[PDB]
């Protein structure tokens, strides 16, 4: 049970195919910075290098 | 005179390349007032001194 | 009188928004985001410092601030930079991590009353 | 800056142009033949400055300028003054915005704004 909303209220027949999809650790915390985008030197200025987790994402 | 005479005759004759010519040569230069040789090459100078400093970065967005 | 709260300028896009723009963006929400970190490296440098929001350090977690808070509008990182996390704690949060040290301050006497 | 060659003749043409007949006709100067032009295209060159002829080190000018500097930021990771900046454009934007690379020795730091 939530509050509802305008978005949702004037489809009510459709109220089964709404869903909230949450983004969180595999510990159900928040996603830190060092799964994602990682640090890597490569050259003279430095780069965030993606993993596999952003493109699963 | 010798007072400026002992700050020419020991001054660093180890000359930069092509931008700076001499620190001789340069106290020449300012030493040589009216002796206006040509006007082929005049420098001004525009100091940034306005309003935009009131602003986030206004110097380099004026300049 | 306070300083300058106008902000950068926007980042219009030369063409439409085509659905994939804002997937990356989304996710580049979960990095490069500061915005409690700013306002508790804030909160715990005035105890530790005399002439509290007022010295060097202290200005620029609260001009980072306004950029922190302003993700959602304009999308300019906070770039939270180094040399400005004081390295410890006090009493009042209580994280294990970093040596927890003795208190004293307004909020250090508003804590050992209680 | 083209040129043709006669046939039978071995001379250089002349790219005069017809009064009545409005036609490119090329003649050359001792046979006096005719020909018509099968480009319409008397002049190809691509124009440089060249201003400089084996002045670049011999002479103060300069072709690229460097790029300015500044003391008045302060760099995340390195903590540095004397950051350059410019105006680009990064994949596609309405205007330029100002760009900042520290110039640092062992930093590699580029913040945008
Ligand atoms: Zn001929």
């Amino acid at each position: 049970l939530e509050t509802a909303n305008y978005v949702v209220k004037n489809f009510a027949e459709h109220v089964s195919d709404f869903m909230r999809v949450t983004f969180v650790e595999e510990d159900w915390s928040k996603l830190p910075a060092n799964a994602l985008s990682v640090n890597s030197k490569e050259g003279y200025f430095v780069k965030p290098s993606r993993t596999n987790i952003y493109n699963r994402v | 005179a010798c007072a400026l005479s002992e700050a020419a005759y020991s001054a660093l004759d180890q000359p930069i390349s092509l931008l700076e010519t001499s620190p001789l040569l340069n106290l020449k230069n300012v030493l040589e007032c009216g002796s206006k040789k040509g006007q082929r090459e005049q420098t001004m100078s525009l100091y940034l001194s306005e309003y935009l400093s009131k602003k986030k970065h206004g110097f380099e967005y004026g300049s | 009188p306070p300083m300058d709260y106008a902000g950068s300028r926007p980042r219009l896009m030369d063409h439409d928004v085509t659905l994939e723009e804002i997937h990356k963006f989304f996710v580049d929400y979960m990095i490069s985001d500061t915005l409690g970190v700013i306002s508790t490296a804030h909160l715990v440098h005035a105890d530790r410092d005399p002439e509290k929001a007022r010295s060097q350090k202290c200005l620029e977690l609260a001009n980072l601030h306004s950029r922190a808070v302003d993700f959602a509008k304009t999308g300019a990182p906070a770039e939270m930079p180094y040399a400005l996390k004081p390295r410890e704690f006090p009493d009042f949060l209580e994280r294990f991590e970093k040596p927890t040290y003795i208190s004293e301050s307004v909020f250090g006497k508003l804590y050992r009353a209680v | 800056s083209t040129m043709k060659f006669c046939r039978e003749c071995n001379n250089i043409l002349y790219p005069k142009e017809d009064k009545e007949q409005k036609i490119l006709l090329y003649a050359c100067r001792n046979c006096d033949h005719q020909e018509v032009a099968d480009n319409s295209c008397v002049y190809r060159n691509e124009v440089h400055h060249s201003v400089s002829e084996r002045t670049q080190i011999l002479t103060d000018v300069a072709s690229d300028p460097t790029l300015p500097r500044t003391k008045a930021v302060r760099c995340s990771k390195c903590q540095h003054r004397e950051a350059v900046f410019f105006q680009a454009t990064a994949r596609g934007e309405e205007g330029m915005t100002l760009f900042f690379v520290c110039c640092n020795p062992n930093c590699g730091h580029r913040w945008r704004e």
